[PDB]
RNA sequence: CUAAGAAAUUCACGGCGGGCUUGAUGUCCGCGUCUACCUGAUUCACUGCCGUAUAGGCAG
């Protein structure tokens, strides 16, 4: 009857590292191998209470008694130095390959049916729509999350590393490439074919991505903020902790990964957002709203069962999304 | 199990004569199988219920979110080795660590 | 078990998110079983194609940086987590705490087989490094060293030396190469005789108590600390059986239906971190598998050490 | 075939108000640092001459 496997699991392809950030001056960014790092330091902030009243305590007495007791914090900031106007974010990317085979499967019948379906997809049309959009998200610096929103000029350099040295150098201007359109460029197609050859083959493909952002002298950069619970006691507790790998601020690896998977423009709602990240039941945690609900037949699970079990091959955009979920990885399975 | 059914466990967990009540119902004794009874068959049914809490219920299974790990046998082939969380071990080491860290005999 | 005819050295490996929860009782460096499983996956993937048998690992751990944070006003530590995606309704998922850590280990894997004379040593070391570059070690991506100063290449030391002087020379040339780290070995007879001494002091003693005593730091009345020889740590030393072995297609929701399943549980032994020149023999210090499946006891250790 | 396989912490913030730290004090007696050596391993790849030459030769 070809029932679904009870255990399904895919390894994460497109594996990025922790994006270190450093600082320096623009127009000597070519010799940016010995730039010093951006360090996370504490600063103490205070202010009054700004949020809305709970409507039963609106009286002026406790209002003025509340603005005479400001809250006191100790936050972390990461600032550029006062003699540098460029933020240099650099991380390494591995495109692994073998993007169809599950890392765990109960049924061998489900396994070779799914492998046949993935092979049917890749010889019908290879990874050339997905790798185009992955090369877009590496081209326009979407991995610079809040570090992008006011920059004068962003330039992204991607160098494909061979066994020991740079096999092919790219150079982009991330502000000329928008955050919502996936057009066609020559170097974008060359990078997309490199990611395609990575995703199809068996060996890994290593990429080094550098992103310079010309913000300004001494402005604030924004690394990842560490999710900690059970924080402690209010005399010594810190309110906001930034990520730091080895005394140097850094964006988390999964934040870079969530930036690179922003290719999903095929969700049924209107694209006032544009592309979102690829998730089963595609949910935007900044929006708080889970698109691709299971009541419509456009989530990942039902699309995969219709593509493998009962062989209803959906629209080519939806199987692009399905193979994007398979490159994303995941742990699927009922009881 | 269900936390609202914890009354059965606190019912069986007492030490009434010299030992545990489940330890009484597990062994065939003249004091057992008669105190919670006026007829023998309903006592047999109640005891056959009460002794079965210590047994695994259903077919053996580990979920997809449970861990299971190939181990290479010396000749060839593998075993699957699904491990579990030892809660008696964590509770015993937890009691020993709480004694060594917050105990009065150590604080002295 | 088997003396390796060659001792191949994987260089410093950068691993970015390793599972720092080694066991339900220990956090810290990942389990030795992770490294033995890594070399068995290496054997599974290229050890067949090159006609070799990769067996045993030398763990080194040059650099360790755990992603922890001490909360204010407590002595113990907590873990920095990751943000899960939402469910299908928009509520947050219930968080499961998984510890991450950034490692820097060097792997001394012992290779023996008929493939030593078929290929050059540098070619088989290069091929096994290209296969290691696309794997994961304890749950963490192996960072493949791009655009740094210079990549560290491999070195397959042939253990069969022409002289004992030549053997000691090439061993010293390797020990200089993996020097800033700290090799990890298993010391179980030391735990056994410590159990003997503690049961001489007070009877009915568990060796869980002996492992706890060799883990902690403890003061004695005349106040002075009690000395411990070296850097003793507790480590998970393999698995022990709970259920009898089941048939391969019998357990519901297995990882595979061709392989028998058995519900197991951890075994906590004692390890030690030594400097690598202290052993004076690099042919040992490799971690092997000891199954003996009929009694459970799927466990790892290092024989030939002392 | 690795307690295997998956994951966006994030938006905002006024820490400033002010101040006398002072007085007083013995560091101090004594002392054997000797002993003996090649800085030289070609250690100054120099100065000039013929030749248009950097190509090549020559002198001390």
């Amino acid at each position: 009857i070809l029932s679904t496997a009870s255990v399904l699991a895919f390894e994460r392809k497109l594996d990025p590292s922790d994006a270190l950030m450093s600082a320096g001056a623009w127009a000597q960014r070519d010799a940016s191998q010995e730039w010093p790092a951006v360090t996370v330091r504490e600063k103490s902030v205070r202010g009054t209470i700004s949020n809305r009243l709970k409507t039963k305590d609106r009286d002026p007495a406790k209002l003025d008694a509340s603005i005479q007791s400001p809250n006191l914090q100790t936050v972390d900031v990461a600032n550029l130095p006062s003699d540098a106007d460029t933020l240099k974010v650099r991380f390494t990317l591995r495109v692994l390959g073998g993007a169809g085979t599950p890392s765990a499967c109960n049924d061998a019948a489900y396994r070779d049916k799914l492998l046949q379906t993935v092979a049917t997809y890749v010889n019908d049309q290879g990874f050339a729509e997905l790798a185009r959009r992955y090369a877009h998200n590496l081209a326009n610096a979407r991995f610079l999350w809040r570090n992008r929103v006011g920059a004068e000029a962003v330039e992204v350099r991607i160098n494909h590393i061979r066994q020991g040295e740079v096999a092919r150098a790219w150079r982009f201007d991330a502000l000329a490439i928008g955050l919502r359109d996936f057009k066609a460029d020559a170097e974008l197609d060359a990078l997309a074919e490199l990611i395609a050859s990575g995703l199809s083959g068996s060996g890994h493909v290593l990429l080094e991505v550098v992103a310079f952002a010309r913000i300004g002298d001494g402005q604030e950069v924004f690394p990842s903020q560490e999710l900690i619970l059970d924080k402690g006691d209010k005399k010594g507790q810190k309110s906001k902790t930034l990520y730091s790998v080895r005394d140097a601020a850094a964006i988390h690896s999964q934040k870079i990964g969530n930036a690179l998977r922003t290719i999903d423009t095929w969700y049924p709602d209107e694209d006032g957002l544009g592309p979102i990240a690829v998730e089963p039941y595609g949910s935007v945690t900044s929006q708080g709203k889970a698109y691709r609900q299971p009541k419509q037949k456009l989530d990942f699970y039902t699309l995969l069962d219709n593509w493998v079990l009962r062989d209803e091959a959906p629209a080519v955009e939806q199987q692009h999304y399905v193979i994007a979920n398979l490159i994303r990885g995941g742990v699927f399975g009922e009881a | 199990g269900n936390a609202a059914a914890l009354d059965v466990f606190k019912f069986l967990s007492l030490q009434y004569q010299g030992k545990n009540l489940l330890n009484w119902l597990t062994e065939d004794s003249a004091e057992a199988l008669q105190a919670l009874s006026d007829n023998a068959e309903q006592a047999r049914e109640w005891r056959q219920a009460f002794i079965g809490i210590t047994t695994v219920k259903g077919a053996p299974a580990s979920h997809s979110l449970a861990k299971q790990l190939y181990f290479p046998l010396p000749g060839s082939g593998y075993h699957l080795l699904a491990p579990l969380f030892p809660t008696s071990l964590v509770h015993h080491v937890h009691a020993l660590l709480r004694e060594a860290r917050f105990g009065d005999a150590a604080k002295a | 078990v088997t003396d390796p005819e060659a001792l191949l050295l994987l260089p410093r490996l950068s691993i970015q998110n390793a599972n720092a929860i080694s066991s339900p009782l220990t956090w810290g460096f990942p389990s030795p079983g992770a490294f033995t499983g890594f070399v068995h996956a290496l054997q599974r993937r290229v050890g067949i194609s090159l006609d070799i048998e990769l067996d045993g690992v030398g763990i080194v751990c040059h650099r360790f940086e755990a992603q922890i944070s001490q909360p204010a006003g407590k002595r113990t530590k907590v873990f920095n987590l990751t943000r899960n995606p939402l469910n299908r309704d928009g509520s947050t998922a219930a968080i499961v705490e998984e510890g991450r850590a950034h490692l820097e280990v060097s792997l001394l894997l012992g290779v023996h087989g008929d493939g030593l004379d078929d290929h050059p040593a540098q070619e088989i070391a290069r091929q096994v490094q290209e296969q290691a570059g696309a794997m994961r070690l304890a749950g963490g991506s192996i960072l493949p060293w791009c655009n740094e100063r210079f990549p560290a290449p491999n070195a397959e030391l042939l253990m069969l030396g022409g002289s004992d002087e030549q053997r000691r020379k090439n061993q010293r040339r390797l020990t200089r190469r993996l020097l800033p780290g700290f090799a990890l070995v298993s010391r179980e007879a030391l735990l056994q005789q410590h159990l003997e001494t503690l049961r001489t002091t007070l009877p009915e003693a568990t060796t869980l108590d002996a492992l706890l005593d060799l883990c902690r730091i403890n003061f004695e009345p005349p106040w002075q600390v009690r000395d411990k020889p070296g850097w003793l740590v507790p480590i998970p030393a393999g698995y022990n059986a709970l259920s009898p072995l089941y048939l391969p297609g019998e357990v519901r929701n297995a990882r595979d239906r061709e392989t028998p399943l058995r519900f197991v549980e951890n075994l906590f032994g004692l390890g030690e971190w030594l400097s690598p020149h202290r052993v004076a023999a690099l042919s040992d210090l490799l971690w092997y598998h000891h199954a003996e499946p009929d009694k459970g006891l799927y466990r790892w250790s290092t024989p030939r050490f002392v």
